[PDB]
């Protein structure tokens, strides 16, 4: 016993031992699986085309309604060391692939749920974890057997648009089912590097402004910034822009070190007044000598500069931020010039129509660039009738952009709708009996867990999972296994080849691998030492 | 026939009178 | 119902009577120091002066 | 979820109260502003418990809702909807709130009938498309022959104003709003029409100023009235020039050099004013403060000096006097001067203002708004803002529709006629959509005290066979022709009410679980 | 009301929340028991706060509602209604509860239409009369031809039991209900059919005892079994008779007289027993306890004696043995005896009971109820009580109606056809009455999980064109003929459901103001 020895003396091993808790047995394992059931019961409700949305209320009272599992799981207040890992699983899938924010939780939960019977059968906890590896290899090897694509990323982008439709079909933007699918394809293919199959995430910017409707979302071949012309009477239209990107304030140059100019005589006082006036004139003429007709400055302007900008018909905007002048210079093919005296025509940017847009009663004055020359950056401008649909639209297009990037990285695809998952479950079952040495129960449990996806999809689609699963699994065996899946409205037949339900091969390969590894690291634990109350 | 009737059972039935009573309490203050 | 001012309202004979008593309370002091036959007052403050 | 909770201070509700409390909160918003729908609605008193209680009387639905402080995480969805409507068009903010609430009321019944929430949404998407066509195909265009468009502007102005404080003052404020917008002769900036609020007189004693009013009375040593003045405005520095060299000191061996530099300072101030005066001006208005030194130098020239009238005052003055900001004065031949007839001061409500009368290129105006109480002035100002916003957009997009419930009935019939061509699984939801559209003229009649039970039937019968201009005549309590009565509404305001009401409602209906984070700083 | 309050510690609600909270609190009662309506409903468990919580599992709405503890002063109105239904007929307690709730739900919707509450009540009175005629004209009579009458009792018993725990045991408990009543051939006392609850065996193992069982095993020194016994029952004193003189003492000169009187005390007790034994009896049952002295005298005589079988046990024995209470024995020739074949004891559930088998004029019986758990025994007992209560009345009033929603659609049809002949001011209220009547077959289908959208439409369409026997087929999920299927209900049960819901519902509609007295004993 603690705090009491056989001699009547206190027995103290660790600090504040009376406030600790330890329970090993099989109870640590059942507690971990049981806690995972609470997590799986959450995400299963947002799987499939009928997936229901969640309302998340932040600690500060802010509210956003989302479908994206990355936004649901990241806003949890769960104080359980294993349930927190279930969130990290969805994070790893989101970072590597960006699709299966719901799938990896449902699959990993099924592996933990099906494992429950295996412990009750007396199978060593570690033998269960190893048995899942023997079955997982079978599903992965067969997953790569059925795959084909005709996407070349040149002009035949039909299956690429279809992939974007499959992804977006699960989101709340189906009113733009086609429009946003086309925007996503055009956004990536105009910046992607076909040589290395790399897409730089910084070359696609996503902006938005509250108002209008989702159907007004456009892809702009150029940049959008907050425009604020320093002179209020400056013309707001440039037809042919020769753009000077400058990172120096329009004021007399000053040293960076301590200066403290000594002025003694009146000739010194008055002479400085003249010299400073000349500096204001030179810094503006040095721009005009290059042929520039629009200046974009990181810094502000002096009052003296604004008048000279007017008289020299030289429009300019003020206080444009770091990343804004970086993107403008790249998009326009120019370079950032340190000083006024280093200005030259060779560093000017080239662009077409420059205009600012006024929105209703507000003063947002957003930039639009109409024409550009071989730009490698695009901007998406999202509209919407409320703040929530716009923020969700940002995530909806994000997923669409990510699966396009994934096809560029690897152009091998599989058939969705549960066809891949059911086929894998059947393949594992066929090999589960070759050979039933010790692992027969574990390999079958893996095959059953794989079905959690078409079953949850059937429930959310309004179908009985027994009536649906028994028919599809029979049809995939009686005949040469077709890409037969499930759907809610059936769309005629459930032939995934005709419904065009397209998913990425490398996506599912990661979902199986990451879910399996996460299950292993939380099964092989039999002792939790969490502290209790402070005192 | 009465040509219809308008049933009005809501807070204004009491508010419109309370507003006047408060004004009277001040209006008589300088009587 | 009543005046909605968060203080107290007193009118008529209530304040008219109090005004006279307040004046009398002060007069009751100085009346004792009138003429060459009056006597001195002693005033002591809180700190002992 | 409720069993074996692993949350620290958080909670969540699913499938039982998550949707119930979402519907309760959404209807609670609707019932609040319901009383403001239509021309006979009642006004609200909004007050806080103290700490500048900021007593406000208001009618507009958006102004009401933005000052309540809704706590319910689901009700906030409709609050944001009404905000956007206020920012985009500035009218119909009650109508879009009421419509969305009535749509959701029916949805609660549809869910109770065990209709899948995605089937309900699908039905409304089809009904919405039907309504979109009803509004587009019924639009009335206006192009040339301006004498006909101006008549439409009078109807649009009256229609918006009828719902606000400015009820029985139409003979003044309806023409006020239309004329102020017509004088813009350009983009609907909504900055060129300034409103000044003064106590004294009645609402009908206001007027539209054809010139421009300034604060900051005419100087000390300067004339109070100049005829046929040339106006120059400024955005420059008058004193404490501290010319552009940061870190400069006077380092001398004697006091004489200090006085000599001080003499140089006043020589520069003299030169500065002389460079300005070479323009040939009668007025000088500078955004920045004007010190006693140039005040005397300008006074000697007979030039009026106005200081710090406003930050943006130089922008409004330039547009209404025909000049330029002129932040620097060193090329008098490159600077345009403005023009007016009189710069005399006027007494408005026992307050002296500087009046620029007879200005050239006067692309702006000022409304001098008078009333008995601050509450009258504030609500009357908002009424002007609402009418000017609708008119400023009407002159941009001349498409209008018929009001008085006419547009709502046309939409309701379009949904009904097509709903009868769809299978019962979804038609039941399309009928609910149309019912919510019909609830709007029902509520409008109910707020006035009209027997809506029969008037709605009269509209349903009237619109069954033609009569595409029939609507609810709120003057007599009957059904009349909207074209003859002159009850019309803009296309753009009506389009946004239809579109945003459905979009917001869908967001609410899709939620089955509300997960609530633990609060902070609450103990 | 809230302004210028002149109440001590009381409060009141008027015209705003008085009706709102009354409708919410009362309608909620229907939703509570709504799930128990129909043959496929689920059962409830009711739990106490502690102190021998005495968990109860039950289905019947009356046993649910009477144990909730409703605090809302308006909801209590419907609770008392369900009590009366239970006391009068003992069935349909769920149907009347949910019907009244649906009527009240419609009333709230009608108030929202600005219909005066007295107009709504007037409309329901006319609709109620229409429904009453539908029941009168559709009743099915049964007279002679006993081979058809007995079938009716089997149908009524089956219908009631199908809604309780005794679902798939109908082939045993249907006969226990119908035959137990038919054997009484007399007044519906509802105490002549006793139920003994024992653990052990299944529900299907219950059986009917042809005789009568007694507690309090056969004595100490008395025969255990006599064939062809004559039975005498009694309600007299065995000892401490203290014959009728109050305040009498024995006051003697010596203890010798006390001993002599003590002998006299026993001599009179001996004579008393001899006066009873002269009757020529084999079995003696006395309500009052038997003391050591008469027990020896009865044993020596070869006659058994039972003490205090029950308070009313002697009265029940009189009815099943054909005798008389016989509280005094002074004319043996005027005292009637009973007769039976066996008085042997039997072992039932590890408990020895005295079995009077083959008893002449045995107008009583006992049902031996077996089950696995106490909750099974208690709910199964209630199921027997409910079926016997209805059957005891069906044998007195043979009028029945067709069930399965048939009667409800017939009532709704009559209300609808007549409502369409009345002006709209009242027709809107009569239609709401019919809508509530149709909610009952909707709830029944909805609890089972059937597509009520089609069953209600098909049933109404059937009854629109004859088919006055059409109803719900709860086995297949379709519409069937109630006469062929054999689904009938007692006329009196259906009449009271109609009348009670209408009468109770008016109580809520008439109230616009609730005044709540200050509470006592709350600190």
């Amino acid at each position: 016993t603690l705090a009491f020895d056989e001699y009547g003396r206190p027995f103290l091993i660790i600090k504040d031992q009376d406030r600790k808790s330890r329970l090993m047995g099989l109870e640590a394992l059942k507690s971990h699986i049981m806690a995972a059931k609470a997590v799986a019961n959450t995400m299963r409700t947002s799987l499939g085309p009928n997936g229901l949305d969640k309302m998340m209320v932040d600690k500060d009272g802010d509210v956003t309604v989302t479908n994206d599992g990355a936004t649901i799981l990241s806003m949890m207040d769960v104080d359980h060391q294993i349930a927190k890992l279930m969130v990290e699983l969805s994070k790893s899938q989101d970072d590597e692939i960006g699709d299966g924010t719901t799938g990896v939780v449902v699959l990993a939960g099924a592996l933990l749920e099906e494992a429950e019977q295996l412990l009750d059968r007396g199978i060593h906890p570690i033998r269960i974890a190893d048995g899942y590896e023997q079955a997982a290899r079978v599903a992965i090897e067969h997953l790569d057997k059925i795959s084909d694509s005709v996407l070349v990323d040149i002009k035949d982008t039909e299956p690429l648009i279809q992939t974007a439709k499959t992804t977006l079909g699960s989101k709340v933007v189906n009113s733009c089912h086609r429009q946003m699918a086309e925007i996503a394809v055009n956004a990536v293919l105009t910046v992607a590097d076909m040589e290395r199959r790399d897409v730089d995430f910084e070359l696609i910017k996503v902006e938005g402004k509250v108002g209008g409707r989702l159907e007004d979302t456009k892809l702009i071949k150029g940049v959008i910034v907050d425009k604020d012309f320093s002179h209020p009477q400056m013309p707001k239209k440039v037809e042919d822009a020769k753009i000077a990107i400058l990172t120096c304030p329009f004021e007399p140059p000053k040293p960076k070190t301590k200066h403290k100019l000594d002025v003694t005589s009146v000739e010194d006082y008055k002479a400085l007044q003249k010299y400073e006036k000349e500096k204001f004139e030179e810094m503006i003429q040095q721009i005009k000598e290059t042929g520039a007709n629009l200046a974009i400055c990181q810094w502000g302007f002096d009052d003296e500069a604004n008048h000279l900008l007017l008289q020299n018909n030289l429009p300019a905007v003020r206080w444009v931020g770091g990343p804004e002048i970086e993107l403008i210079a790249i998009a326009t093919g120019g370079r950032i010039v340190p000083r006024f005296s280093e200005l030259t025509a060779e560093k000017l940017g080239f662009a077409g129509l420059v205009q600012e847009i006024s929105f209703g009663t507000t003063k947002d004055k957003m930039l639009v660039i109409e024409q550009c020359k071989n730009s490698r950056a695009v901007t998406i401008f999202i509209r919407g009738g409320n703040k929530m649909i716009i923020e969700e639209a940002k995530r909806s297009l994000h997923d669409a952009l990510c699966v396009i990037r994934n096809l560029i990285r690897d152009n091998r695809v599989v058939y969705g709708g549960g066809a891949a998952e059911i086929s894998c479950a059947l393949a594992v079952s066929q090999e589960a009996d070759k050979c039933p040495t010790l692992e027969q129960y574990a390999m079958r449990a893996f095959a059953d867990a794989l079905e959690v996806i078409p079953m949850a999809l059937s429930e959310n689609s309004g179908m009985n999972p027994i009536q649906t699963m028994t028919e599809v699994r029979a049809r995939q065996v009686k005949e040469m296994n077709p890409a037969l899946g499930i759907d809610c409205l059936h769309k005629g037949t459930n032939d995934m080849k005709q419904q065009h339900v397209i998913e990425t091969l490398i996506g599912k390969k990661q979902q199986i691998s990451l879910a399996t590894q996460m299950v292993r690291m939380i099964l092989k634990i039999d002792d939790i030492r969490k502290p209790g109350e402070s005192e | 026939r009465g040509k219809g009737a308008y049933q009005d059972r809501d807070k204004p039935a009491q508010i419109r009178f309370s507003n006047i009573s408060a004004a009277k309490a001040v209006a008589d203050a300088i009587r | 119902g009543p005046l909605s001012v968060f203080g107290d309202r007193s009118t008529g004979e209530t304040i008219r009577s109090q005004n006279v008593m307040a004046a009398a309370s002060i007069a009751n002091i100085v009346k004792s120091s009138l003429g060459p036959v009056g006597l001195d007052k002693m005033l002591v403050d809180d700190i002992g002066d | 979820a409720p069993v074996n909770i692993f949350k620290a201070g958080a909670d969540e509700e699913r499938a039982e109260t998550a949707r119930l409390t979402s519907f309760i909160g959404a209807i609670a918003i609707g019932d609040l502003v319901k009383s403001t729908l239509g021309p006979k609605g009642m006004d609200k008193i909004l007050l806080s418990s103290g700490r500048d209680a900021s007593l406000m009387v208001t009618n507009d639905g958006a102004t009401i809702l933005k000052n309540i402080g809704v706590d319910n995480p689901a009700a906030k969805v409709l609050v944001d909807m009404s905000r956007v409507q206020d920012d985009e068009v500035g009218d119909g903010t009650t109508s879009v709130t009421v419509l969305a609430a009535e749509l959701l009321r029916e949805a609660e019944s549809l869910i109770a009938k065990k209709i899948h929430p995605q089937t309900i949404i699908a039905g409304w998407r089809e009904a919405t498309k039907a309504a979109r066509e009803a509004l587009l195909s019924s639009a009335v265009d206006h192009g040339s022959d301006e004498v006909k468009f101006r008549q439409d502007l009078m109807n649009i102005a009256g229609t918006t104003l009828s719902s606000k404080l400015l009820t029985h003052h139409k003979d003044h404020f309806t023409k006020l709003a239309v004329e102020a917008v017509l004088r813009l002769k350009g983009s609907g900036n909504l900055e060129a029409i300034h409103i000044i609020k003064k106590l004294g007189g009645s609402l009908a004693d206001s007027y539209l100023d054809e010139g421009f009013l300034l604060d900051k009375k005419i100087g000390v040593n300067q004339p109070k009235r100049i005829e046929n003045a040339k106006i120059l405005i400024a955005n420059t520095g008058m004193d404490t020039d501290k010319i552009k060299i940061f870190g400069s000191r006077v380092r001398v061996d004697s006091t004489a050099k200090v006085a000599e530099i001080e003499h140089a300072e006043k020589e520069k101030m003299k030169e500065k004013v002389e460079r300005i005066l070479k323009h040939g001006i009668n007025c000088f208005i500078n955004r920045q403060l004007i010190y006693n030194y140039p005040e005397q130098l300008f006074g000697a020239a007979g030039v009026m000096a106005i200081e710090h009238a406003d930050f943006a005052g130089v922008e409004r003055l330039a547009l209404v006097t025909g000049g330029e900001i002129a932040s620097t004065f060193d090329h008098p031949e490159l600077v345009k001067l403005g023009s007016c007839k009189l710069i005399e001061e006027v007494m408005i409500g026992e307050d002296k203002l500087i009046h620029f009368s007879g200005v050239a290129l006067g692309e702006a105006c000022t409304i001098v708004l008078r009333g008995a109480t601050q509450q009258i002035l504030d609500e009357a100002e908002r009424s002007l803002h609402d009418a000017l916003c609708v008119l400023a957009q009407t002159v941009k997009d001349s498409r209008t529709v018929y009001g008085g419930g006419c547009s709502e009935m046309l939409m309701a019939h379009a949904v009904t006629q097509l709903a009868n061509r769809t299978p019962g699984k979804e038609a039941v939801a399309m009928e609910s959509y149309a019912k919510a559209l019909r609830m709007l003229p029902t509520i409008i009649a109910d707020n006035a005290g009209y027997d809506s039970a029969d008037l709605v039937a009269q509209l349903r019968a009237a619109h069954s066979e033609g009569n595409t201009t029939a609507g609810l005549d709120m003057r007599e309590g009957t059904i009349g022709d909207m074209a003859i009565l002159g009850i019309t509404e803009s296309f753009q305001v009506k389009r946004q009410v239809l579109l945003s009401a459905a979009e917001a409602a869908e967001v609410i209906l899709r939620v089955d679980n509300i997960i609530k984070a633990a609060p902070r700083k609450r103990v």
